[PDB]
This record gives structure tokens, C-alpha cells and sequence, in this order.
DNA sequence: ATTCCCCCCCTTCGGTGCTTTGCACCGAAGGGGGGG
């Protein structure tokens, strides 16, 4: 019945109480859904009927499960878990299936009554208590105390996981060959040993299993491919992503949208060059989770490319530790970036993409050498190694990047595929002052309070030119006379400024950003051929 | 001794874990395991909510891995020129005989740590200390308090100068800069394994005025300035602040540091130049740098700085631990901004 | 209309720190996806 496993000593935050929140009412079919699964969790021991102790009552509820027409108990412990003593949760994260190798023998076992299977500290089955209310109206309604581990309490995921560990390790001791992934009660078990031979180990881990009152139903019990795992459709040799259904209505509310591009981020894994921008674009602003945002031309073509993408269908490959790891990065433009792992052409690992903008201004280098430190985590989880990649930017472009740079940046082992586009640095700023070049001492200020600023330059032959502007700022007025100093200049131009903010925004080589200035700054530096700056505090 | 606590006010470390390589796991695996017939770590369970990171290093003598905790919070949370021998003053280290005295029972469960998997195929497996870790601040005093008794037999008739330290290397004083490379280490032998434009940027140098020195004028300086041209010691660090330091990259591999107590007066200035070498490996240069600045706060002054590292968050936290080969962590954060001014420093 | 942990992405909003009392960066929290 209840696992012999010892239990976990579990406290409440030093002086806070139990719940005494009231069970809200609740619809007949859940009523009788939860007064079966209650007289049999009665009888085997699960839940002990309850009489005067203090008043501790949680509300309970229920919800169908999977695609099953069954029904999860579920009790609302909001109020428990924030006076409940706080847990190290012991998942570190979810298990990918190409960290997986290829191997003839494999099984999915999954313990069914997971959490109701494992005891909870007899002092602490209190405040769990519950009240499965009345068929009637106001039957007085049986209520009991959860002597197993409660399903919506905090503590109960760590709970389960650390012991459903103490209870595979004497199994692994004895099986150093067999390789076991457990997602919480999920197993994975996984073997070169002979399909009849191995079986007779799978029949022998239920009963060390069983040994410890976890019952593995023979009815989710997969024994031969293609495996459901994790949300994938493991094939022996190939694994794929178990269907994706894009929803396709006329009108998309912003839920709609928000769902849209969840899937397609959880379909960007395996399929290749996934675009979300333009439709993560229709997000920002509006809040009503209702309102109907109208589909643009920029997101429905960029829409329909997501469509085509996920037509034909495609698959990745297991891991080969003899082999090596590379990793093909492709600039997509607006700033999003593709990634592909794997270890032989046309057959990838897993794909991805990038296109994250972190910072105010920022060049493709800086977005390219943060995709490459994702690339590097992501890798180190799921394989523990660091790829070698194939980055399309030139040697001496990352060269100049690393040593005109005042801080400390790297890339590990790399290499140059010369696909376009290529990244690159679209301007560049002298080291001396160009001799013979017409020099422009800009200098721009406002008055905080009257928002107008009046920002102009001075020149060596006579050239004079003040504007006046609104709503500005002591810095932004002050990086509008650069833009004065070069929508004047020749192709050839020196420029004294007086501000740190201005050399800053533009000495980083920006070549997109939010600010509109900063990005017209931007386009007539491109047109420019030899463009210096300086900073003089006069 | 045993008896310590927490700094009044504060609960303890609760830091995540960041992945590891497999050349990392397996190490500390094979550690963890052995350590664990040693009795000086056990299992424990997440009914302990204080969590501090792990990590393994390949010291300098390259024959095993030792292991690593960022023992940081739980200095930060506990309470409670001698060295002019020679210049490098230079010691090993004194982590292994602290085994040998048992950790509080009250205390240990904020000395908790996780030992993450590969391809998250299983829950992490956590551990707590038994006896006085490597990296807590008090331990190396509990240490000494009682085992003090020690710290005289290797004198014996040898005066030689000051010592001490801060985590567990015990730096020496030995004058001598010459003999069989210190072969007078036999008592140190023992008693650890068996415990027992131009004026342009000429005045904007010049802005450094007042703020370092107090009491410039440069005005003289910018009489040939601001018009149309064609551009064709005794130094006072209070035992109670903190040293503060700060790293510059200035291309080709060189760096520049400079401690201060106070904004513009500062302690220490130097510049630790590797050339090539490295090379690309930037992280690797200014890793050594940080343990090349920290040591000489410990040798002086005592304490290690806190550290404004020129680099970004993310690469720092991703190479820093394959490169260090040190038992301290310093403390550090991260210049978001150019101290590229004006060529300066 | 109701819950719990874990990973990810995308957007919003409020500390924080130097300074240039504004702008830039960063962590935490909404929403969405996936898993059990
Ligand atoms: N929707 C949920 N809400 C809360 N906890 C959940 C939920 N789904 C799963 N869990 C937790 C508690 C479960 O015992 C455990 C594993 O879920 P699952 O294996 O699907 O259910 P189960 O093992 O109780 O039923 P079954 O008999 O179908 O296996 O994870
Ligand atoms: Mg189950
Ligand atoms: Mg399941």
C-alpha cells in the first residue's frame, strides 16, 4: 500500500497557522467524481476521516486528467504553502531527448498513483485537512485528513522526487549498464542489453518498485517504439516533436497570439528558422487579453512563412559521443538570429533561434557573441560540452571587434562559413585626428523646465548653424548637434562633442536601436567614409 | 570554537546551481562519494532550503580535481607590514587537515550544497558539511584557536617574519630568497595530512585634477584650447571599509588595475600585461589578473576587494571557473559603462 | 474560477546607480508553451 518510506520532517514557517478557508461550493458531478475517489483512497489509507481537531479546513476541487475520463483531486493550499517552511526544489530542469543516445532496448514505465503512494509527516497530516462537501445541501459532509501527500501542497514535488530516488538507487547499484531518466515518476529506461534479456530487467525493476508499494500499471506501460517521452514521438533512431496543431481562426485576440507564439517557440526546437517578432510585435501596448488585434502585412506573410515551415515534417537525431558537436549560426535579420546543432550535415540535433535585444544600442557582433554564450549554456546542460562553431562573421571582423573593445569579450573555438549575410561592423571611428578635415565643436543644452533646447555647432570657416527644439533633454539635445555636425559635412569630418553620454551611445558602433535619433545618427555615419569624435570638457 | 551563528538578521544562502561539464561532474562525484565514507559530508533531503553553488578546479599541480564551493553568502552572513619579507611572498595551501574538526550540529544546514546531472536525467543529489569546510570564513579561526599549538614547531629556532591569511592558504614570511626552494618545509610536511588633439587629450588628463590631488588650476593648459584650430603616497585605508578594486582593458593584453578605499584616492596602481599567449583567451588573462590583485590585498592588507570587473555578466559566470585556480572567490561587479574616457591611466 | 513544482520565451514595471535628478541596466513578475 503506502511505501514503506520513511517520511520527510516537515515545519511551518516559526508562528504562522493552518487554513480554516471554507470549501467553496462545488457542482454535483465533481461531488460525486470526489466522493468515489475519496471512499476508495478511504479504505486502502490515503485519506483517514477526520473528527475534532482544530477547525483546519482547504478547499478541494477537480479536474479531468490527460485525455483520460478520470478525475484528479486537486486541494487549493495557497494559504498552507505561504505559512509552510520553504523547499530546495531538486529538478534543475527538464531532460531533452537528443542528450540521449541511440539504444536497441529502451522503456517507458510511469508509477501510477504517484504522489498518494508516498507518506507525509504524521505531524503536519492536520492542516491538510478537507471537507468533500454534501450531495444534498448541507449534510453535514465527511471530512478527512491526507495521510499521503497531497496533490496542490508545495512541498509535495520535492517531496516525491527526492524519495522516488532513494528508491531507484539500490537498483542502479546493481545496474550500472542500464541508464534511468526519472522526471519526477516518469521512467526511462534505457539498455544495449537483448530485447528478450532486457525485458527480464524490466520485470524485475517493477518489483523493486513494487517492493516499495509503487504500483506500474501494465496499461501505460510502452514496450515497443514509438515512444511518447516528454512530449516527443521517439522513433528507435529519430526522435520528432509529437504533433504541433497551430490554431487558425479569423480574428486574434491577444491570448490567441500569446498561444500562437508559444507553440511556435516550442516548435522552434526542431523546426529551422522560426520568426515570432513580427507577431510578438502585436504584444506590446494593448493589455486587454481580449482585444481583437487586427493581423498586420508584416506578421501575416511572416505568419504564413511559420505555416510552410511546419508543413513538411521533420526530425532530429541522438546524440554520438565519439562524434563532434557544431553549431551553424545564420543572422535572419531585425535582429534574430538561428542556430543549428548537430554532428553530420542535413541531420541536426536540435535547432533553435535567438532574438533577444539586450540593451538600449547594440551592433550584430554583441548579438552575435550573446547567442553564442546561449548556445554554450544550453549545450553545457544538455551535453556537458561546449560545441565548435561555424559562425558567419570574418576573422579579422571579430579580430578588430576584440581588440578596439574596452571590455573583456570572447568566443570559444569557431570558425568562418562564408554564407551571406555576413556580420559586420558598418562604420568605424579614427584613432587621430584626420589632418585636413573640417572640425565641428558641437555643443547642444535645454532648460529642464521650459522642455525647449536649443543645441548648434561652431566651425573653423565661418559655418555657424543653432536650432532650437521641444521636449528635450540635457542629453538628448546634446546628441542631436552630432546629427547637425554631420547632415552639413562633407564625406569627410572631424567632431569635438563636450558629453560622456554622447561619445558612449556612439562610440559602441551602434547600428540598430530604439531611439530614433540614435538610429539617424547611425545612417549618415554609414554614408560617411572617414568620421573622428573627440571629447574636450570646454 | 564550535559554537558558531549566523550575523544577526539574516537566514542564509539560498544561491542556485549553474550547469557543470561532465569533466566537472564526474569529479566531484567521484568526491562527494569518497568524502561520504570519510564521514565528512552527508545526504540530505529538500527539507533544507539553504543552497550555496559547487564547482570543481585542476589546481596548479594537475594530478586531481579539487572541489569548490562558492562559500560567499555564508561569509557575508557570519560574524566573527609583517609581510615585507621578500616581495611575491609565496605559500601552498591548508585545506586538508580541516577535516579534522567537526562542524556545529546547529550550523550545518546552511553549509548545503547540489550536484547537478548531465542532461538533467536525474533530481540533484545534495550533501551538507560534517566538519569545518574549505571557503568559510570562521573556520580557519576555529581552526586555529585550538590548533595554534602547532604553529610553533616549525619555528623552533627560526624567527623568520609575519604569516596568517584570510580562507585557508596560511601564507608564510621567509626572508630567505634563496636556499633548496624553502627545502625548511618538514613541520610543514607534517601536521597537514595527518592533522595532529594631443593638447586635447593632454588637458583632458588634466581633468584629473582636484579629484586625485587636490588643488590644480588648468586654465593655463586650455589657453591654446576651446576656440577654432584646425584638428589636423601616503596613502589612509581604515581596517573597517572595504578595498575596493578596479580593472581597465587597455587592448594587446593589457590590463590595468588600481585599488582605492575612497573614489580618487587610490592605494595601489599596476598594469598586468600578458601580450599574446592567451591571446584570444581574454577571460583567461583577466581571470588571472583577479587572482593575481586579490593575493597582493591579502599579503599587505588582509582582505581580499571587491571587484568592478570590465566584463560582461554572462561571460564572466560562463569561463571564470575553468581558469580559476584559487580557493578564495572574491567578490565582484560588472562595468556596464566605458572607463575608456580620454586615454587615461 | 480557482491548485503545485521545473525549464524556456516575450513584455511591463519598478529598484539602482551614476549623475548627466534622466537614462541605462537588471531582476521580478504577468502572459504563453512544454512536461509530470
Ligand atoms: N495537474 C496537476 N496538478 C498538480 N499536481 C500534478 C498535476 N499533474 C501531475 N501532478 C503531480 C502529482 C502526480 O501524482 C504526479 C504525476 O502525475 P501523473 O503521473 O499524471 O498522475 P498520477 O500518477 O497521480 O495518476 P496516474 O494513475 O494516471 O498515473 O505529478
Ligand atoms: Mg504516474
Ligand atoms: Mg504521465
Amino acid at each position: 500500500p503506502i511505501s514503506p518510506i520513511e517520511t520527510v520532517p516537515v515545519k511551518l514557517k516559526p508562528g504562522m497557522d493552518g487554513p480554516k478557508v471554507k470549501q467553496w461550493p462545488l457542482t454535483e458531478e465533481k461531488i460525486k467524481a470526489l466522493v468515489e475517489i475519496c471512499t476508495e483512497m478511504e479504505k486502502e489509507g490515503k485519506i483517514s476521516k477526520i473528527g475534532p481537531e482544530n477547525p483546519y479546513n482547504t478547499p478541494v476541487f477537480a479536474i479531468k486528467k490527460k485525455d483520460s475520463t478520470k478525475w484528479r483531486k486537486l486541494v487549493d493550499f495557497r494559504e498552507l504553502n505561504k505559512r509552510t517552511q520553504d523547499f530546495w526544489e531538486v529538478q534543475l530542469g527538464i531532460p531533452h531527448p537528443a542528450g540521449l543516445k541511440k539504444k536497441k532496448s529502451v522503456t517507458v514505465l510511469d508509477v501510477g498513483d504517484a504522489y498518494f503512494s508516498v507518506p507525509l509527516d504524521e505531524d503536519f497530516r492536520k492542516y491538510t485537512a478537507f471537507t468533500i462537501p454534501s450531495i444534498n445541501n448541507e449534510t453535514p459532509g465527511i471530512r478527512y485528513q491526507y495521510n499521503v501527500l497531497p496533490q496542490g501542497w508545495k512541498g509535495s514535488p520535492a517531496i516525491f522526487q527526492s524519495s522516488m530516488t532513494k528508491i531507484l538507487e539500490p537498483f542502479k547499484k546493481q545496474n550500472p549498464d542500464i541508464v534511468i531518466y526519472q522526471y519526477m515518476d516518469d521512467l526511462y529506461v534505457g539498455s544495449d542489453l537483448e530485447i528478450g534479456q532486457h525485458r527480464t530487467k524490466i520485470e524485475e525493476l517493477r518489483q523493486h518498485l513494487l517492493r516499495w508499494g509503487l504500483t506500474t500499471p501494465d496499461k501505460k506501460h510502452q514496450k515497443e517504439p514509438p515512444f511518447l517521452w516528454m512530449g516527443y514521438e521517439l522513433h528507435p533512431d529519430k526522435w520528432t516533436v509529437q504533433p504541433i496543431v497551430l490554431p487558425e481562426k479569423d480574428s486574434w485576440t491577444v491570448n490567441d497570439i500569446q498561444k500562437l507564439v508559444g507553440k511556435l517557440n516550442w516548435a522552434s526546437q526542431i523546426y529551422p528558422g522560426i520568426k515570432v517578432r513580427q507577431l510578438s510585435k502585436l504584444l506590446r501596448g494593448t493589455k486587454a487579453l481580449t482585444e481583437v488585434i487586427p493581423l498586420t502585412e508584416e506578421a501575416e506573410l511572416e505568419l504564413a512563412e511559420n505555416r510552410e515551415i511546419l508543413k513538411e515534417p521533420v526530425h532530429g537525431v541522438y546524440y554520438d559521443p565519439s562524434k563532434d558537436l557544431i553549431a551553424e549560426i545564420q543572422k535572419q535579420g531585425q535582429g534574430q538570429w538561428t542556430y543549428q546543432i548537430y554532428q553530420e550535415p542535413f541531420k541536426n540535433l536540435k535547432t533553435g533561434k535567438y532574438a533577444r535585444m539586450r540593451g538600449a544600442h547594440t551592433n550584430d557582433v554583441k548579438q552575435l557573441t550573446e547567442a553564442v554564450q546561449k548556445i554554450t549554456t544550453e549545450s553545457i546542460v544538455i551535453w556537458g560540452k561546449t560545441p565548435k562553431f561555424k559562425l558567419p562573421i570574418q576573422k579579422e571582423t571579430w579580430e578588430t571587434w576584440w581588440t578596439e573593445y574596452w571590455q573583456a569579450t570572447w568566443i570559444p573555438e569557431w570558425e568562418f562559413v562564408n554564407t551571406p549575410p555576413l556580420v559586420k561592423l558598418w562604420y568605424q571611428l579614427e584613432k587621430e585626428p584626420i589632418v585636413g578635415a573640417e572640425t565641428f565643436y558641437v555643443d547642444g543644452a535645454a532648460n529642464r523646465e521650459t522642455k525647449l533646447g536649443k543645441a548648434g555647432y561652431v566651425t573653423n570657416k565661418g559655418r555657424q548653424k543653432v536650432v532650437p527644439l521641444t521636449n528635450t533633454t540635457n542629453q538628448k539635445t546634446e546628441l542631436q548637434a552630432i546629427y547637425l555636425a554631420l547632415q552639413d559635412s562633407g564625406l569627410e569630418v572631424n567632431i569635438v562633442t563636450n558629453s560622456q553620454y554622447a561619445l558612449g551611445i556612439i562610440q559602441a558602433q551602434p547600428d540598430k536601436s530604439e531611439s530614433e535619433l540614435v538610429n539617424q545618427i547611425i545612417e549618415q555615419l554609414i554614408k560617411k567614409e572617414k568620421v573622428y569624435l573627440a571629447w574636450v570638457p570646454a | 570554537t564550535v559554537p558558531v551563528k549566523l550575523k544577526p538578521g539574516m537566514d542564509g544562502p539560498k544561491v542556485k546551481q549553474w550547469p557543470l561539464t561532465e569533466e566537472k561532474i564526474k569529479a566531484l562525484v567521484e568526491i562527494c562519494t569518497e568524502m561520504e565514507k570519510e564521514g565528512k559530508i552527508s545526504k540530505i533531503g529538500p527539507e533544507n532550503p539553504y543552497n550555496t553553488p559547487v564547482f570543481a578546479i585542476k589546481k596548479k599541480d594537475s594530478t586531481k580535481w579539487r572541489k569548490l564551493v562558492d562559500f560567499r553568502e555564508l561569509n557575508k552572513r557570519t560574524q566573527d607590514a609583517g609581510l615585507k619579507k621578500k616581495k611575491s611572498v609565496t605559500v601552498l595551501d591548508v585545506g586538508d587537515a580541516y577535516f579534522s574538526v567537526p562542524l556545529d550540529e546547529d550550523f550545518r544546514k546552511y553549509t548545503a550544497f547540489t550536484i547537478p546531472s548531465i542532461n538533467n536525467e536525474t533530481p540533484g543529489i545534495r550533501y551538507q558539511y560534517n566538519v569545518l569546510p574549505q571557503g568559510w570564513k570562521g573556520s580557519p579561526a576555529i581552526f586555529q584557536s585550538s590548533m595554534t599549538k602547532i604553529l610553533e614547531p616549525f619555528k623552533k629556532q627560526n624567527p623568520d617574519i609575519v604569516i596568517y591569511q584570510y580562507m585557508d592558504d596560511l601564507y608564510v614570511g621567509s626572508d630567505l630568497e634563496i636556499g633548496q626552494h624553502r627545502t625548511k618545509i618538514e613541520e610543514l610536511r607534517q601536521h597537514l595530512l595527518r592533522w595532529g588633439n594631443d593638447i586635447q587629450k593632454l588637458v583632458g588628463k588634466l581633468n584629473w585634477a582636484s579629484q586625485i590631488y587636490p588643488g590644480i588650476k588648468v586654465r593655463q593648459l586650455c589657453k591654446l584650447l576651446r576656440g577654432t584650430k584646425a584638428l589636423t603616497h601616503g596613502v589612509y585605508y581604515d581596517p573597517s571599509k572595504d578595498l575596493i578594486a578596479e580593472i581597465q582593458k587597455q587592448g594587446q593584453g593589457q590590463w590595468t588595475y588600481q585599488i582605492y578605499q575612497e573614489p580618487f584616492k587610490n592605494l595601489k596602481t599596476g598594469k598586468y600585461a600578458r601580450m599574446r599567449g592567451a591571446h584570444t583567451n581574454d577571460v583567461k588573462q583577466l581571470t588571472e589578473a583577479v587572482q593575481k590583485i586579490t593575493t597582493e590585498s591579502i599579503v599587505i592588507w588582509g582582505k581580499t576587494p571587491k571587484f568592478k570587473l570590465p566584463i560582461q555578466k554572462e561571460t564572466w559566470e560562463t569561463w571564470w571557473t575553468e581558469y580559476w585556480q584559487a580557493t578564495w572567490i572574491p567578490e565582484w561587479e560588472f562595468v556596464n559603462t566605458p572607463p575608456l574616457v580620454k586615454l587615461w591611466y
